[PDB]
């Protein structure tokens, strides 16, 4: 987690990203297979983020908060820099349901087509 | 719009002061009393806040 | 001459966790084998 | 054409119950669907091990 | 051994011999009304019972000598006639300069800094190399560092390896003391009691209430109400110079919400400059000047090409001059460029005790180690090698 | 009416200057009764390379804070005469009636 400082994509063979937190700054290679993801989200130098290693989970928190007032006016979120350190691990021993593995292997996701009636 | 003026300007007796401030804000009275001129009357006054923040006496032997 | 033993230490350290952060996901997305698979549905999947 | 148009409220303390993404586990471990169309029987019977 | 060591800067000319003279001396002159004809020269000024209005022929602009006839005075005054003594081999007068110069500043010196007071070694050395000297004298093991010298005029950060002046990545923003005095005065002025006249005692104000926000918007925020604990509401008394010769700020505890001081003394201040003057450092451009922090500066300072030496860089940054002071300061600067340094490198910022004087301190142990023998140009050299040998060992 | 930009810069610029006007800001009367050039002395032939000229920061990557003109507090607003940012009414008639098109400070 933390503000995008940079994006580098070096057909890509992979994507260097900048994380700035109050602790710090740090750069890592992101697997370009996420850049699909990345593009997705819009994201881009000043944005802070979430971004899971397990998936790619990449998640647009907003813009950050130094870079309010950019704009009079304009609809944006400003969310506050976060404090902690960029890397984030951490272990959660959360439980879950067997029937709820049940439904999340029932149906199939993705709109490949005309799947998306799904949601 | 008389006893209005005077209650903003905390007072019980109405006063040519009154007068004109009513005659003057009401926006049909001064129409209609236009050429009108009253005795021991006034203009509307101006405010004197503006003064503070441009220039006051300095320290300047004060 | 500029060089600082901490430094790369720590790179070195935060390098092993990276190589085993990638081997425990590799491991982790190719433990799980198909229901059917592929071929199985383009067989019994007529025209 | 009414512009009437029927204009729900609510604050986005009721939409961010679902977004927590370091208290979630990875589903991914577990999920079987995915795999149908992707993964191969071959891939998983013989390749990998 | 009268050796002497000699700090110019534009807004106090710190002098004196090497026994620990780092005695603080205005450098330039005063006049006012109520001096009518007398111009009183460096530390004259103490002797005007009345300060109010006072003229500043200062021989500085925007950090650099201009008409050099302020200097001269204050020259032949300090080390002519009075407090110090010129001699050709005694005063050991060691020279600060700005970090760039040209022919005409300093260069040509024609019976001017080669007058009567000479020695082997005169050094006109830059004042970031003489903390960084001290520095390093009080830090051994470290390879480099660097110098934000919060000056009058500017705020140089400026790296060095010992010696050795990375002039390739040295940063002066255009904000100063200077700005920052004359942004008060004018924020004072055009709000309340307009005194914008003397670069004077809202200098003290400048540096009485002054302090750098650790969170600007949340001080603010605090500031939008009136009687809150950040005491936006500083209520300093105006120094009339019949009553008391220096203003102050009033203690917490007589503090009178309404400004309605039946002392008689004009006390209408509730505007945030108290903290808001201080983050022009920090956050230029908002004033107008569209010019980069000095956070900003010390991390655009990855400039420098080896990486191995940024890891050593950041640990050695040393906040003097004397802007630097400013309650709250040094620990913002600190956060300010934590979290734009990579998580990896280490960051370490040191603020010396007395960051006016620490350059005094270092032409102090300057002279006091060596380049007596080494690194010296002399009248005599210069007569034999004119400008050539000033500008090769400097 | 409403004012161009090349005043407004011009107004920026004047109180810059006035920013590091150290003799005396408004009035530098306070009596009348080797002398080097001015910065001129090197301002007239500035060099390249590392120098005051190169040795600029430059534009700061952190957006300007919207801060009043009056009070120093945050302007969501902004004047349509000088564009001077206000913060409430109150601050745009103080502004008004202080700076506008006839007045800059
Ligand atoms: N106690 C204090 N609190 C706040 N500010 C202070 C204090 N003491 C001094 N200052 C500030 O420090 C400044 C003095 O800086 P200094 O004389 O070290 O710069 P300089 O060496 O003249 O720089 P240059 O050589 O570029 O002109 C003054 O402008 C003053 O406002």
């Amino acid at each position: 987690e933390g503000e995008v400082t940079e994006l580098t994509p070096c057909t890509i063979s992979h994507v260097i990203i900048g994380l700035k937190t109050a602790k710090g700054t740090k750069q890592l290679k992101l697997d370009p297979s996420i850049f699909e993801s990345l593009q997705k989200e819009r994201v881009e130098a000043g944005d802070v983020i979430y971004i899971e290693a397990n998936s790619g989970a990449v998640k647009r928190q907003g813009r950050c908060d130094t870079y309010a007032t950019e704009f009079d006016l304009e609809a944006e979120e400003y969310v506050p820099l976060p404090k902690g350190d960029v890397h984030k691990k951490k272990e959660i021993i959360q439980d879950v349901t067997l029937h709820d593995l049940d439904v999340a292997n029932a149906r199939p996701q993705g709109g490949q087509d005309i799947l998306s009636m799904m949601g | 719009l008389a006893g209005n003026a005077a209650r903003d300007n905390k007072k019980t007796r109405i006063i040519p002061r009154h007068l004109q401030l009513a005659i003057r804000n009401d926006e049909e009275l001064n129409k209609l009393l236009g050429r009108v001129t009253i005795a021991q009357g006034g203009v509307l006054p101006n405010i004197q806040a503006v003064l503070l923040p441009k220039k006051t006496e300095s320290h300047h032997k004060a | 001459p500029f060089y600082l033993d901490s430094l790369e230490e720590k790179r070195k350290r935060q390098r092993s966790e990276r190589l085993e952060r990638i081997f425990q996901l590799s491991e982790a997305h190719g433990a799980l084998a198909p229901v059917y698979g592929t071929e199985v549905l383009d067989f019994c999947t007529l025209p | 054409i009414t512009p009437g148009i029927c204009f729900s409220t609510a604050s986005l303390v009721l939409r961010a119950t679902d977004v927590h993404p370091l208290q979630r586990i990875d589903m991914g471990r577990f999920d079987l669907i995915g795999l149908e169309g992707r993964v191969s029987r071959y891939e998983a019977d013989t390749f990998l091990p | 051994m009268t050796t002497l060591v000699l700090d110019n800067g534009a807004y106090n000319a710190k002098i004196g011999y090497s026994h620990e003279n780092v005695s603080v001396i205005p450098n330039c002159q005063f006049r006012s009304k109520t001096a009518r004809l007398k111009t009183f020269t460096a530390n004259q000024i103490d002797e005007i019972k009345d300060p109010s209005g006072l003229f500043y022929i200062l021989p500085f602009q925007k950090g650099y000598l201009v008409n050099w006839d302020v200097q001269r005075q204050v020259w032949d005054y300090l080390f002519g006639k009075e407090m110090y003594q010129v001699d050709f081999l005694d005063t050991n007068i060691i020279i600060t300069e700005p970090y760039f110069n040209f022919t005409s500043i300093q260069e040509s010196m024609n019976e001017i800094l080669f007058e009567e007071y000479q020695f082997q070694a005169v050094l006109r050395v830059n004042a970031g190399a003489l903390s960084a000297h001290r520095y390093f004298r009080d830090n051994p093991s470290e390879l480099c560092c660097i110098i934000v010298d919060s000056g009058y005029s500017f705020t140089h950060i400026v790296p060095y390896c010992r010696s050795k002046k990375k002039k390739e990545a040295i940063i002066r923003i255009n904000v100063g003391g200077k700005l920052l005095t004359n942004h008060l005065k004018e924020i004072i002025s055009y709000r309340q009691l307009h005194v914008m006249d003397e670069t004077h005692v809202i200098n003290q104000v400048k540096e009485d209430v002054c302090y750098v926000s650790q969170d600007f918007y949340r001080d603010m925020d605090i500031a939008k109400l009136k009687g809150e604990e950040n005491t936006v509401m500083i209520d300093y008394v105006l120094p009339d110079f019949s009553t008391i010769k220096k203003g102050f700020c009033k203690p917490r505890e007589e503090m009178v919400l309404s400004g309605k001081y039946k002392s008689g003394e004009q006390i209408l201040r509730l505007a945030n400059e108290r903290f808001a003057v201080p983050e022009i450092l920090f956050n230029p451009s908002d004033i107008g000047i569209q010019e980069m922090g000095i956070p900003e500066a010390i991390v655009y300072s990855i400039q420098n090409l080896p990486e191995e030496m940024q890891p050593h860089f950041f640990k050695n940054i040393v906040l003097t001059g004397g802007n630097s002071l400013f309650p709250g300061f040094r620990d913002r600067v600190y956060s300010e460029v934590r979290c734009l340094t990579p998580t990896d490198y280490d960051v370490s910022v040191v603020l010396p005790e007395n960051p006016i004087t620490y350059a005094w301190e270092g032409g102090k142990l300057i002279s006091e180690n060596d380049d007596f023998e080494d690194m010296v140009v002399t009248r005599e050299d210069y007569e034999e090698n004119g400008h050539s040998v000033c500008e090769e060992k400097f | 009416r409403v004012l161009d930009r090349a005043a407004r810069q011009r107004r920026i610029n004047r109180q810059l200057e006035a920013l590091e006007n150290d003799n005396f800001q408004d009035d530098p009367h306070a009596g009348l009764p080797n002398f080097q050039a001015l910065l001129e002395e090197q301002n007239l032939s500035v060099a390249e390379g590392p120098n005051y000229l190169t040795a600029c920061a430059g534009p700061p990557s952190r957006p300007q804070r919207p801060f009043c003109a009056v009070c120093g507090f945050p302007s969501p607003y902004t004047c349509v005469s000088c564009g001077a940012r206000y913060c409430t009414v109150r601050c745009l008639g103080t502004h008004q009636e202080t700076r506008c098109l006839k007045w800059t400070v």
